[PDB]
């Protein structure tokens, strides 16, 4: 007769939890050891054994989060421009072709 | 047969389930064996009085959390083996056709 | 018996330094008396509006000592700081909780 | 290996505002490099406003010029008024 | 070493983008984002990598991580 | 009232410059408001600078000067 049925937060209840749990959060998201190396790589190229403080790491990375909540922030105020709530890849386009960057 | 931490079917409603096998009771001892070692039965825990004076097991449901582990008894648990497969695949199919008579009252309950 | 400059103005950053600073600087090749004593009251006042505004979001949170990230609620709520402090990114700040009308349920 | 920077001086004003409360090392850094920063705005577009008008001196008025031409809106109103009283009680103490 | 740029997992770059206040993180973003950290990224560190140079200094430090940003305006408070 | 001296057709040309084929109405009135205020902030610095000449007139230089501080930069009026 009557079946089990899971209970699932509706798409979207999940979302804006998160929201609210990561906007009263500070600390950093990408992970420090990840980061640390996506620079060994794109330094390697500008010049070699680049050694690097494990604060210019952190600083290159605040500054990286720093820059990209902006960005993504500027996405979804295009994002909702189109009356959509997804974002794509033509709003950090054109928010970035309005920035000077572009 | 049964195992510490194997596969089983068992019963949940009119449907097939598959879990895994965490505890193993004895109802003579009025004790279990746990995985990460005989045990009694902890203080908030207990097993329903209608299986306990058969042979138990500890049971958690395959893509289900833990608020879904329970004690079931042998009437509620079989081996993991072929013929159990076969006619849980069976029941599958039962519920698969009671979903159909449901979209069928459905779209005559539309008209 | 030396007093400080900054009691001759009535300040608690120092004078003195930032007449340094202003000197080797070289912002200018000649700097005044004035000049120091003017920007420390200035820099003070800017250092303390912030600091009020932080004693304003911490007790808030109820926590002790001001941590990073009661500087940047003060400074993005209040629309002054947010135009100089601006193209600024302080360090573990976060961002002003804020979410759309449009991504709110029905 | 002496390092100068304005942490007992922050730490002071911060006592005359609030006689109560801590402060975090962070935090004090953010405020260091902030003053550092806006000191540095202040004291370049002083500079600057001083080789437009052919001068070669800071007087207290660039940097007047400067901080209404940097601070924004109200800011500046309250730096100034506390600026201008601060050097009377410069020039009044001697 | 090479294409660690992966590392900036999806998981997180929405864990930014969640914080950047967005819900539906459509795909096809995931890859664009990871270029536009990946040219933040590289002018900030070669403004860094001159400024290294420059003081014959081998250590890149964040000392000049900060003068960079500087330089492009993204001015970052907590270090020096 | 200067500022509706601000013409529709002139704010049309600024859009035909600007590559747009169709405005709308209320752009019109909304291209003043954001006109005057960004006036309204070189102006501002201009004179803050012509005050600070002492002068009481102001010069195109005052002016290209409060482009540069506010950050666009003017060639071909001096400096």
């Amino acid at each position: 007769g009557g079946v089990k049925k899971p209970h699932r937060y509706r798409p979207g209840t999940v979302a804006l939890r998160e929201i609210r749990r990561y906007q009263k959060s500070t600390e950093l998201l990408i992970r420090k050891l990840p980061f640390q190396r996506l620079v060994r790589e794109i330094a390697q190229d500008f010049k070699t054994d680049l050694r690097f403080q494990s604060s210019a790491v952190m600083a290159l990375q605040e500054a990286s989060e720093a820059y990209l909540v902006a960005l993504f922030e500027d996405t979804n105020l295009a994002a909702i421009h189109a009356k959509r709530v997804t974002i794509m890849p033509k709003d950090i386009q054109l928010a970035r072709r309005i920035r000077g960057e572009r | 047969e049964f195992a510490l931490g194997g596969r089983c079917l068992a019963f949940h409603g009119p449907l097939m389930y598959e879990a895994k096998i965490l505890k193993i009771w004895d109802p003579s001892s009025k004790m279990y064996t746990s995985i990460p070692k005989p045990q009694k039965l902890g203080e908030d825990e207990s097993i329903p009085e209608e299986i306990i004076n058969g042979k138990c097991f500890f049971i958690h449901y395959q893509g289900w959390k833990s608020s879904w582990d329970e004690w079931v008894g042998y009437d509620r648990i079989r081996a993991y083996n072929e013929e159990n497969i076969a006619m849980k695949k069976r029941l599958a199919n039962e519920a698969k056709e009671a979903k159909k008579s449901l979209l069928e009252q459905q779209k005559k309950k539309k008209l | 018996k030396a007093k400080t400059r900054s009691s001759r103005a009535g300040l608690q950053f120092p004078v003195g330094r930032v007449h340094r600073l202003l000197r080797k600087g070289n912002y200018a090749e000649r700097v005044g008396a004035g000049a120091p004593v003017y920007l420390a009251a200035v820099l003070e006042y800017l250092t303390a509006e912030i600091l009020e505004l932080a004693g304003n979001a911490a007790r808030d949170n109820k926590k002790t000592r001001i941590i990073p990230r009661h500087l940047q609620l003060a400074v993005r709520n209040d629309e002054e700081l947010n135009k100089l402090l601006g193209r600024v990114t302080i360090a573990q700040g976060g961002v002003l909780p804020n979410i759309q009308s449009v991504l709110l349920p029905k | 290996t002496r390092k100068e920077s304005y942490a007992i001086y922050v730490y002071k004003v911060l006592k005359q505002v609030h006689p109560d409360t801590g402060i975090s090392s962070k935090a004090m850094s953010i405020m260091n490099s902030f003053v550092n920063d806006v000191f540095e705005r202040i004291a370049g577009e002083a500079s600057r406003l001083a080789h437009y008008n052919k001068r070669s001196t800071i007087t207290s008025r660039e940097i007047q010029t400067a901080v209404r031409l940097l601070l924004p809106g109200e800011l500046a109103k309250h730096a100034v008024s506390e600026g201008t009283k601060a050097v009377t009680k410069y020039t009044s103490a001697k | 070493l090479r294409d660690n740029i992966q590392g900036i997992t999806k998981p997180a770059i929405r864990r930014l983008a969640r914080r950047g206040g967005v819900k539906r993180i459509s795909g096809l973003i995931y890859e664009e984002t990871r270029g536009v950290l990946k040219v933040f990224l590289e002018n900030v560190i070669r403004d860094a990598v001159t400024y290294t140079e420059h003081a014959k200094r081998k250590t890149v430090t964040a000392m000049d991580v900060v003068y960079a940003l500087k330089r492009q305006g993204r001015t970052l408070y907590g270090f020096g």
